[PDB]
């Protein structure tokens, strides 16, 4: 499987019993206590590039981790999980700062009181794909993919005043079909197009509707199935009309029915549950891959299709058999256990606590992490590779050059961003901006041996000068 | 079951205070 992608996650942040604290200061402590060089923008909040090519920064009063660019959903899972470990370690380091704050971080999307914060997916696409096709084929997919992407939420309505359990944290915060907003009146399809790459070639699709997931299976499916649907849209393969009546209303109705029986009303007259509509996308994805590649499918594409179908089949049969794979099911299984054991109504405060603490990044206190520790969750990657991904970049995108430069020549890196690395060489009047405009250049295959040989940043900039249209574009 | 005892071991103290105090700034 091959599509440039990345994940940004804004973390919930709590600093109890510290009247001096505010969210901006706490978020800064997290970013600053972990680490490197500063962000090249080409009020400046704390903002750092890590040696794995990721961005760690304060955004909207939350600490945010944005993965390096990766090429496939398994790598998306791996470097996104490295982000969780980085957050947990950052908070631990922040506790040793002079202020001494105990900072709690949550990989979730809401405080259940009316505030929401974002987990964004980014996908590189052909600029030539017409946006009206992107919108009309992705809205029904995004309305329904929460049946396996949802992280679960206790409380109904943006303000949480309705009693009950729902599939997704984000659904109640979405209000329109298409638009620019990310913090209010949120659109199912966000239209911002900032590829940090050649805008004549590329669109960057900025997806904001998904819940942050703990489960590696859920994140894998979220990114992998979306990438398969994007390939279909780019190629004009989808001839059916999947559009639904009142898609914002349907997003909320789907989330609010965890029995998975609510029926969407399609414009073409069909009436399908969210699981049924997802099965229609999966069947077209299978046909697309068969038509294009035959049995010559790469193993990851086959695995995404197989897991997508197996998940939808089990969801239609009995969703609780997925308690080792999906976040909302794993969470619901704990919630229903307490409801049974203690005769709790859905408004009980203990259920709100389980809903939130499921996403605590601490290995010893977060409930998802406790499930993993007891062997109650299926994993996609192993912990040794996660630890390696905290400090090493992917080999097959420009994040390789970015992260390895910081690791090897960090003292001489003035700044970096997704599309540049800026060197401060000793004796040089000026800064040297090395543009990294192509996401699939600056990889290990392009610069790994060069970086190996160079013993100084001055040697590297000498080797790279006049060679920008070789190494990076 | 056994897993509800593991969860019980780690749940935040002062549950109602914790939930009421978990108030976030809006993000994206
Ligand atoms: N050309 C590209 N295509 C797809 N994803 C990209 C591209 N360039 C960067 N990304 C990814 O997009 C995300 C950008 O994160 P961030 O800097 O937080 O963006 P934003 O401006 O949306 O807050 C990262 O996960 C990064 O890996
Ligand atoms: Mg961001
Ligand atoms: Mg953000
Ligand atoms: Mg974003």
């Amino acid at each position: 499987m091959h599509r440039v992608m990345g994940i940004e996650t804004e973390y919930g942040i709590s600093v109890p019993h510290q009247p001096n604290a505010n969210a901006m200061a706490a978020s800064s402590q997290v970013v600053n206590a972990y680490a490197q060089a500063r962000w090249d923008f080409e009020l400046g909040l704390a903002n750092v590039i890590l040696t794995n090519g990721a961005r760690l920064y304060v955004d909207h009063a939350h600490p945010e981790y944005s993965t390096p660019e990766v090429t496939n959903p398994r790598d998306a899972v791996l470097w996104d999980k490295a982000g969780e470990r980085i957050m947990a370690e950052a908070a631990r380091r922040a506790a040793d700062l002079p202020m001494g704050w105990t900072i709690q971080l949550y990989k979730n999307n809401t405080d259940n009181k009316g505030a929401s914060y974002g987990c964004h997916e980014n996908y590189l696409m052909n600029r030539s794909t017409p946006f009206a096709d992107i919108v009309r084929h992705l809205i029904p997919f995004f309305v329904t993919r929460q049946v396996f992407c949802g992280a679960g939420r206790v409380g109904i309505g943006a303000d949480g005043r309705g009693e009950g359990f729902q599939l997704s944290q984000r659904a109640d915060f979405f209000e329109v079909e298409v638009g620019l907003e990310t913090t209010l009146k949120r659109p199912i399809i966000n239209t911002r197009d900032e590829p940090h790459a050649d805008p004549e070639k590329y669109r960057r699709l900025h997806v904001i509707i998904g819940d942050a997931n703990m489960s590696e299976i859920a994140t894998y499916l979220k990114l992998g199935t979306t990438a398969l649907v994007l390939a279909m849209i780019e190629d004009g393969f989808l001839s059916q009309d999947f559009s639904v009546e009142s898609p914002v209303g349907a997003l909320r109705a789907v989330s609010h029915d965890p029995t998975l029986r609510y029926q969407l009303r399609l414009h073409d007259g069909r009436r399908l549950t969210a699981v049924q509509l997802q099965m229609e996308y999966l069947e077209q994805a299978r046909k697309y891959v068969e038509d294009r590649f035959g049995t010559d499918v790469d193993d990851m594409t086959r695995d995404v299709l197989d897991r997508w179908e197996t998940t939808l089949v089990r969801l239609a049969d009995d969703p609780m058999q997925l308690s080792r794979d999906l976040d909302w099911v794993a969470k619901l299984s704990i919630l229903e256990g307490y409801r049974q054991r203690e005769n709790l109504p859905w408004s009980a405060h203990k259920l709100q606590l389980v809903d939130l603490q499921y996403h605590d990044v601490r290995p010893d206190r977060g409930l998802y992490n406790r499930l993993v520790a007891r062997g109650r969750m299926n994993l996609l990657v192993d912990e040794a590779a996660v630890r390696t991904a905290m400090h090493e970049p992917p080999n097959d995108t420009r994040a390789y050059f970015r992260g390895r430069c910081l690791a090897k020549f960090g003292a001489e890196i003035a700044a970096a961003s997704w599309d540049s690395v800026i060197f401060d060489l000793p004796g040089r009047d000026s800064l040297q901006r090395v543009p990294t405009l192509e996401p699939l250049r600056g990889t290990r295959a392009h610069v790994g041996d060069l970086l190996d040989r160079c013993r100084s940043a001055t040697e590297l900039v000498a080797a790279l000068t006049g060679g920008e249209n070789l190494y990076f574009q | 079951d056994a897993i509800l005892d593991e969860i019980d071991d780690v749940l935040e103290e002062n549950a109602e205070e914790f939930v009421r105090s978990y108030i976030q700034k809006g993000g994206e």
